[PDB]
RNA sequence: GCUUGUGCUGUCUUCGUCCA
């Protein structure tokens, strides 16, 4: 599903069938981020129902997402260059 | 439903806050240390504890749990390790920034040569975006090349003379006019130096370089410690049956390690400046071709068979790059692709299916009390018989396979499940043609299900698609949900692109051997005698029974 | 570069920042399939066929309405209050003439493309109502002044009391409630179409619920819609023209191939 | 193991000339050893010393085996070749050319 | 620049409608200056990082981007659709709310 | 699980000493600072609440629901089985044996005497509202007994603690 | 498990009456044949089939 | 120590629920979901002020799932207790490593490392009991303590106190 | 804050086609998932045809929020707005 | 007394198919 296929179904205005497609007919992933720094640090034994950003030291302000496995990949890839990237839940202004 | 439950509540990304890692921050998130070049421990599994490949970093084997977190190979999304630099390098991308600044400020007393009192400089404060605030403040204290010890009352100034400073490779040369002709010395600008004239820099005087004390700080452009990432970042390839080859990320990161180690061990056991300077300087384009080895003006990092080492950098750009072909396109699941056929018995918003195709792609349908004893009769009926069914999916979404399953006969369904049946008549399902060049490339048919291994089409949809029969092939795309099945028949739907918004007029129309026969049909001099008029007549499905005079 | 242009719910074009690109879409807030070709009636023509075309007058008895198509045709003669609409309605279009003929279609084109088809309407008005027959008509002319005044203030493109939104609806629907007053004129419908109580009603009934239904739909991404339907004609294709032309176009090229100037000279 | 059969493969580890064969069948059997695991706290004729490196026919293709050919390469080893032979009806969908 | 287009498409006897130009040409004149369809035009704007970085010059707008520690409020349809969302458009524009008041009847 | 009105809290790199839940520095931490917001985002005060003044308040609010789920038509073990949940049931029972067996105030006239003389007194008016609560609840007879039980009291010298607490004991039911 | 499959067998009514084959899938009653010259699997109740033997075919019912 | 504070709780509710008694319903999951729970950062929640009467807005449907989610927004009491605070308490049992007391639902653990030595446990007394010769602590007796440590716990607080200082012990 | 008075509403009366697509899904998608149906179905089985019969006689249990630029919404029930 | 096993490489290069 390329991107000029993409562009038709925003054309359409369908952009339920478009997440669908690139999501749940793909790579979809579930990953938890810490409510504080942004980052996906969260160490997460869902078996234990524990839940841990070490670096913020906080156990309750943790979420997760569903997002594209390529995604949780190219944010990995810039966190290995230096950058950054913080997935927040809420705007601010 | 198809992760396992967590606690933690669901949301959605609302924004996204860039900026550089600190050292603190990658020592903070890091789970271990990496120190030891050696992949494996010796040579006989279980690989070394502070390696490249350690457990802690996460588990990429199916046998195999994550000592981090506990959870599978499905589950983890692997974990950051840290290996502490014997000395400070650039960073690649951000050495002409560090130039920059490097002219913006002082290298003795780490203040902006120009304050506030300049009116200009009051301006370039003033602006709010820090791209242009930084290119404003850049253009202004790039002249200035002395500091002032008094205002030009004491600015807080050293009084030095500014140098010069002229990128050459990934060294910067500052130039001092050293105290008319007199003898310049040019010396070399180690990253070490630039950190700790960085370190010294005010808060506020970071905010006026465009800056950021809380996310983007300007000593955090050096590099003091390298953020190791995990496995699924670098996985492991099985050459053959037997060998397994590591990636290219992990050799040029086993490659880093040992320069660290060597830099720390001559350093330590006894130090020719020379031999420094030529490890060091190994250290660092390590480092650099880590990150980018498409540097202009050297030599590319080359792998032992000759070709160039894969960086981070050539991941994310390009067709085939991470962006453009694994996020802004990607390949998908539930789709189908086969030559197409006419057929001009269907119709127009009508699409042939080979049985095959429709064995194969499945639509997961709820059970209901509308339409259980249907679903169950597809259970009964199997995945080898259309209309069928592949699998059973409970509410704590446990698959059951109909293949491998023995008392298929004996599955009660019960409300809140879902069947994964055969793709049946009148579905609605997406239509595609290469290349897709506006928006009635994609439309939404219906389904027939008919024998041979072509799609069948209208005739009259032709035009549109671009299309004809002699070897073209077409794509099909099953929607998963009611909610994408009701968007594809209310939005995407044949019989509503039959007008065009490009030139307000239709799209589709009578073509090829049915517009020759309604010129021949409708001469002047074409008579019809009864018999051929009542099967005319009778072919007409809107036909209302009744025979004109 | 259009990707993230879309109809917002207030009518304006924006793009992902919130920028306005365009006050309403299209200049009048249309949908791209609805629009037909249609001829505006007060463009062409002398001033004379204007003239026998659009005045009545109640006074001279060889320039008015025909006696055999209003019941009415007795009692209408010498009256001074119709007399005034009438005139009003005759100001009105020489002032659309005006309009038209000086500010927006200089060259006397008169085709352009225009919602709601108005002559479609007419002839399904007398299908429907069977207007043949030289039965006389029941509609009288305030009836058919007031219908179509009230009718051109009925067009809503944008919801609001506020006098810019006010404004802003008024020129929205300028060349439309031209059309409609071209077409729609006393004694067109009188002599043309033969419209009665129940036609006229109906006609104007149909006329606003299609101009209601020709608007365009907020969340449409008209951008990428915009993006495809001028890309896909250079699909299918001495002055540099076509492609080259069109890259040095889109690319803002400082040095064109062929530079070249059109200088008009004064009359004589 | 893989999925599909391997009643068809000879002694030798060899299809024979004359067989059918459906998609994933195993047409040649091969194996490969490995060390063996801590399966000898008792496993009398059921420890694994060898990993399965079988060929298996295309899974859209069938057909009838044709010709078994069985030599040796270069260095000294065995070397197989297995022939399949299908005959091929035009139909809907069939491109030809003037 | 509408007078240009209009010339080059409408040469060989193809037809266009109005809107779909005069949006074209008021995205080029938006800015008070000319801005090409092109890197040097698109990419030099106050859009959100991600949604710039998906044409081309990816690496460098991540770099700029965290270097002057950029804030994307994920406005875009481009910053949805790479983080696998439900994009702000067409039956993405609005919200469905259940109505409690309706439910008694 | 449930989730506070303040937000944000997002990343920085200063850490400061006000930090750590600490009684006796009177540092309750952001999500019990003396300055709250309620749903309507305005300016609210932490709510301390002694012993008295939360016996009252429970008993008040679960007669009120047993009131209302019985269609509007005393004993604390059937008031504590009128709420739902066994683990709920256990730790409201819990409760009331702890509120029950110190209760200093057992009367809603006497509990709003003691909030009057603790709330309009002069002193304090600058009385954090823990240390209210603490005073209230402990039932100290000592200035002394109240400085080493309370630290926080001992910077706040200005306070008429030692007639307020013979007013707290007279005040007491013996 | 049962003990037909991958075992040549006859088909003895029906539309394919004749037709030697080898059974691929033994679920219920619904052996799966592959056909030796039509390159197709086929869906047979086990009573239509005969499965060949050291003497000559034998019935279903009569091997298992 | 008991606090008035404003929680938020989110509800997801199934349409099988979509009916007239909505709110109701949502009123008492959201009385059985808080009502009794344990959080580390709030501490014990014992009961919801004006539980019949509270407001449950209108709730936003998911897209992809179909069900509803609720935002309720409630005051309820609250207790938690503090490093370095003092509080009564009544022991719940007598152990030769220290005893463990009651403080409400808390229950509060001190080491004989944190109890004065004069407090000698008696085994063979009835029932045991760590006494002194002017004092005599067991099972069910009233104990003034100060809260050192506390634990916090997924759905649990384990606090620690101790006896060691002045004004603390036999009450 | 953000919320719009009923009586100064200026959006459009009329149900968009995304709102009536996305509308016309969700509700099919809350039949299909065993919820109470508002209307007398006949012999009505599909979802998607009991979703699109509610809604040609104004029974959809539902509200759509309507997003303006600014931030500020407006709320409009599906029974008062018109249906082609 | 006897029970059926549960999956796949990577990187380049070349030749092709349908549009353009
Ligand atoms: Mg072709
Ligand atoms: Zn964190
Ligand atoms: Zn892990
Ligand atoms: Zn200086």
């Amino acid at each position: 599903f390329g991107e000029m296929e993409r562009d038709c179904m925003i054309a359409h205005g369908a952009a339920g069938f478009l997440k669908e497609r690139l999501m749940e007919a793909s790579d979809a992933f579930r990953v938890h981020v810490c409510g504080i720094c942004g980052l996906m640090s969260v160490i997460a034994n869902l078996k234990k129902n524990q839940f841990e950003c070490r670096s913020c030291k906080n156990k309750t302000n943790i979420y997760q997402l569903h997002i594209p496995y390529a995604a949780k990949l190219l944010f990995q890839e810039l966190m290995a260059m230096n950058i950054a990237p913080r997935l927040y839940t809420e705007r601010s202004g | 439903s198809q992760f396992p439950y967590s606690s933690a509540p669901l949301r959605s990304v609302k924004e996204v806050q860039f900026g550089l890692l600190s050292p603190e921050e990658i020592r903070a998130i890091s789970v271990v240390k990496i120190e030891y070049p050696e992949i494996m421990d010796e040579s006989r599994q279980r690989p070394r504890e502070g390696g490249l490949n350690d457990p802690k970093l996460g588990s990429i084997d199916r046998n195999f749990k994550c000592q981090t977190c506990g959870e599978g190979m499905a589950e983890c999304p692997g974990h950051f390790g840290h290996m502490e630099l014997a000395k400070p390098v650039f960073h690649i991308g951000f050495i002409p920034k560090i130039k920059k600044v490097c002219e913006c400020i002082c290298m003795n007393c780490g203040k902006l040569l120009l304050d506030e009192t300049n009116p200009t400089m009051a301006q370039a404060i003033r602006i709010r975006d820090p791209k242009k605030r930084f290119n404003a403040v850049w253009q202004l204290c790039k002249t200035k090349m002395v500091c002032e010890a008094d205002a030009p009352v004491s600015r807080g100034g050293c009084g030095n003379t500014q140098p010069v400073v002229r990128k050459d490779g990934m060294k910067l040369w500052g130039t001092w006019k050293k105290s008319r002709d007199a003898q310049p010395e040019r010396k070399l600008l180690t990253p070490g130096e630039i950190l700790n004239v960085f370190k010294h820099i005010s808060p506020e005087d970071c905010f006026r370089l465009g800056f950021n004390e809380d996310y983007a700080r300007p000593e955090w452009m050096i590099i003091t410690v390298l953020p190791v990432p995990p496995p699924q970042v670098r996985p492991s390839i099985a050459m053959d049956e037997t060998t397994q080859g590591q990636d290219d990320l992990t050799h040029k990161l086993s490659d880093i390690l040992k320069a660290n180690i060597n830099v720390q061990k001559l350093e330590m056991d006894g130090s020719p400046q020379h031999i420094i300077n030529e490890v060091e300087q190994l250290l660092q384009f390590h480092v650099a071709t880590y990150m980018d080895n498409d540097i202009a003006g050297q030599p590319q990092a080359l792998q032992k068979s000759g070709r160039p080492v894969k960086a981070i950098r050539a991941r994310l750009k390009g067709k085939e790059g991470r962006l453009r072909g694994n996020l802004m396109g990607k390949r998908v699941d539930f789709s189908a692709r086969t030559v197409i056929s006419g057929d001009p018995n269907l119709e127009l918003d009508q699409v042939g299916v080979p049985i095959s195709i429709a064995k194969t792609l499945s639509y997961p349908e709820t059970v209901t009390q509308y339409n259980i004893h249907r679903l169950t009769e597809y259970v009964r009926n199997g995945p080898n018989e259309h209309p069928g069914a592949k699998y059973v999916i409970r509410d704590n979404g446990d698959r059951i396979d109909l293949r491998y399953h023995k008392r298929a006969g004996d599955i009660v369904l019960q409300y809140g499940w879902k069947v994964e049946r055969h793709l049946m008549d009148d579905d609605p399902v997406l239509f595609n043609r290469q290349p897709s060049l506006h928006k009635m490339s994609m439309m939404a048919h219906r389904v027939k299900v008919m024998p041979y291994s072509t799609f069948r089409l209208n005739l009259s949809v032709t035009s549109p698609y671009n299309a004809d029969f002699d070897g073209d092939e077409m794509n099909l795309h099953v929607p998963q949900s009611e909610e994408t099945r009701a968007e594809l028949s209310q939005l995407c739907a044949v019989p509503l692109q039959i007008v065009s918004p490009q030139s307000n007029k239709p799209v589709m129309g009578i073509v090829q051997d049915t517009l020759c026969g309604v010129r021949k049909m409708t001469l002047r001099d074409t008579f019809i005698e009864y018999e051929q008029v009542m099967n005319m007549l009778f072919w007409v499905p809107s036909w209302d029974g009744v025979v004109p005079q | 570069a259009l990707e993230d242009i879309m109809v917002h719910y207030d009518g304006t074009t924006r793009n992902s920042l919130g920028d306005i690109i365009q006050f309403l879409y299209g200049e009048d807030g249309l949908d791209g399939t609805q629009v037909e070709r249609q001829t505006i009636d007060t463009i062409p023509g002398s001033d004379k066929a204007f003239h026998k075309r659009y005045y009545v007058d109640l006074m001279d008895e060889k320039n008015s309405i025909k006696p055999d198509v209003i019941e009415y045709a007795a009692d209408i003669l010498g009256d001074v209050e119709l007399q005034k609409e009438l005139n009003s309605e005759y100001e009105q279009l020489v002032s659309d003439r005006k309009f038209l003929r000086e500010i927006v279609f200089v060259n006397g084109d008169h085709n352009w493309p225009l919602p709601v088809n108005l002559r479609r309407i007419i002839q399904n008005a007398q299908q429907i109502f069977h207007l043949d027959r030289a039965k006389a008509s029941d509609l009288t002319i305030p009836e058919i002044i007031h219908g179509v005044r009230d009718l051109c203030k009925k067009l809503f493109v944008l919801r609001g009391e506020n006098e810019l939104i006010k404004e802003a609806q008024q020129n929205a629907t300028s060349l439309f409630q031209c059309l409609v007053r071209a077409r729609l004129a006393t004694r067109r419908i009188l002599e043309e179409f033969r419209l009665n109580r129940d036609a006229f009603e109906w006609v104007l009934g149909t006329i606003e619920a299609q101009f209601q239904r020709s608007l365009v739909h907020p969340g449409e991404m008209v951008g990428v819609i915009a993006a495809q339907s001028i890309g896909e004609p250079a699909t299918q294709m001495n002055v540099t023209l076509g492609v080259p032309r069109l890259k040095e176009i889109l690319n803002v090229a400082k040095n064109i191939k062929t530079p070249a100037l059109t200088v008009y000279l004064d009359r004589e | 193991l893989k999925h599909g059969t391997y009643e068809k493969l000879d002694e030798d580890g060899l299809i024979a000339p004359g067989v059918r064969v459906s998609g994933d069948d195993i047409i040649i059997g091969k194996t490969t050893p490995i060390p063996p695991d801590t399966e000898e706290l008792g496993q009398r004729t059921k420890y694994h010393t060898k990993r399965d490196a079988s060929t298996p026919l295309r899974s859209t293709e069938n057909g009838i085996v044709d010709q078994v050919l069985l030599t040796t390469n270069q260095e000294g080893l065995k070397f197989v070749k297995v022939r399949m032979r299908t005959t091929k009806v035009p139909q809907i969908g069939d491109k030809f050319a003037s | 620049l509408y007078k240009e287009i209009l010339n080059v498409i409408a040469f060989d006897g193809s037809y266009v409608n109005y809107r779909h130009m005069a949006l074209l040409v008021d995205v080029m004149t938006s800015r008070g200056y000319l801005m090409a369809i092109t890197r040097h035009g698109i990419n030099r704007a106050d859009t959100g990082a991600l949604m710039r970085c998906s044409f081309e010059e990816t690496v460098e707008i991540l770099f700029e981007a965290g270097a002057a520690a950029e804030l994307d409020d994920c406005r875009g349809v481009s910053e949805n659709v790479m983080l696998g969302q439900l994009a702000p458009m067409g039956t993405g524009a609005f919200d469905v709310m259940i109505d409690e008041k309706l439910l008694t009847s | 699980v449930s989730t506070s009105t303040v937000g944000a809290r997002r990343r920085r790199a200063k850490q400061q000493v006000d930090d750590e839940e600490n009684a006796t520095l009177l540092r309750l931490g952001p999500e019990f600072a003396l300055k709250q917001y309620d749903h309507d985002g305005n300016e609210h005060d932490l709510i301390a609440l002694s012993l008295s003044e939360s016996r009252l308040l429970i008993r008040e609010a679960l007669k009120a629901r047993s009131r209302a789920r019985n269609g509007g038509v005393i004993d604390d073990d059937e008031l504590a089985k009128v709420t739902s949940g066994a683990v709920a049931n256990g730790v409201v029972k819990k409760t009331l044996d702890y509120l029950n067996t110190f209760a200093r105030f057992k009367d809603e006239e006497t509990c709003t005497a003691v909030d009057q003389l603790l709330h309009n007194s002069s002193d304090c008016s600058v009385l954090h509202p823990f240390e209210i609560a603490q005073l209230s609840s402990l039932g100290c007879e000592d200035v002394d007994e109240a400085i080493t039980l309370i630290p926080s009291l001992a910077a706040k010298k200005e306070v008429n603690l030692q007639r307020i607490l013979d007013e707290l004991n007279r005040l007491e039911d013996p | 498990r049962d003990p037909t499959l991958n075992k040549t067998v006859k088909i003895r009514q029906g539309g394919y009456k004749g037709k030697i084959g080898i059974v691929k899938e033994a679920n219920g009653d619904r052996f799966r044949v592959e056909l030796h010259n039509p390159n197709k699997t086929i869906p047979i109740p086990c009573s239509f089939l005969l499965i060949e033997s050291t003497h000559g075919w034998v019935p279903y019912e009569d091997f298992v | 120590m008991f606090f008035l504070k404003d929680l938020s709780l989110i509800l997801t509710l199934h349409p099988s629920y979509f009916g007239p008694q909505m709110n109701q319903y949502l009123r008492e999951k959201l009385l059985t979901d808080v009502e009794g729970t344990c959080t580390g950062q709030f501490g014990y929640i014992v009961t919801v002020l004006d539980g019949m009467n509270i407001d449950v807005g209108k709730g936003r449907i998911i897209p992809g799932s179909g069900s509803a989610e609720f935002e309720v927004k409630y005051r309820a009491v609250v207790w938690k207790p503090f490093k370095g605070e003092v509080v009564d308490a009544i022991v719940s049992n007598v152990s030769p490593i220290g005893f463990f007391a009651d403080v409400g639902p808390l229950n509060v653990f001190v080491s004989t490392r944190l109890i004065p030595d004069n407090l000698v446990y008696n085994p063979s007394n009835s029932p045991p009991a760590y006494m002194s010769n002017d004092e005599l602590i067991t099972k069910g007796s009233k104990v003034r303590l100060k809260v050192v440590g506390t634990r916090t716990d997924v759905n649990e607080i384990y606090a620690i106190g101790s006896i060691k200082e002045d004004f603390l012990g036999a009450i | 804050e953000l919320a719009i008075l009923k009586e100064e509403r200026t959006t459009t009366p009329y149900l968009t086609k995304y709102e009536r697509a996305r509308i016309l899904g969700t509700r099919a998608l809350q039949i299909s998932m065993n919820a109470p149906v508002l209307v007398d179905i006949e012999g009505e089985t599909d979802p998607l045809q009991i979703a699109m019969k509610e809604l040609s006689q104004r029974k959809i249990p539902l509200v759509i929020r309507r997003y303006l630029p600014d931030g500020s919404y407006e709320d409009w029930g599906c029974d008062e707005l018109i249906v082609d």
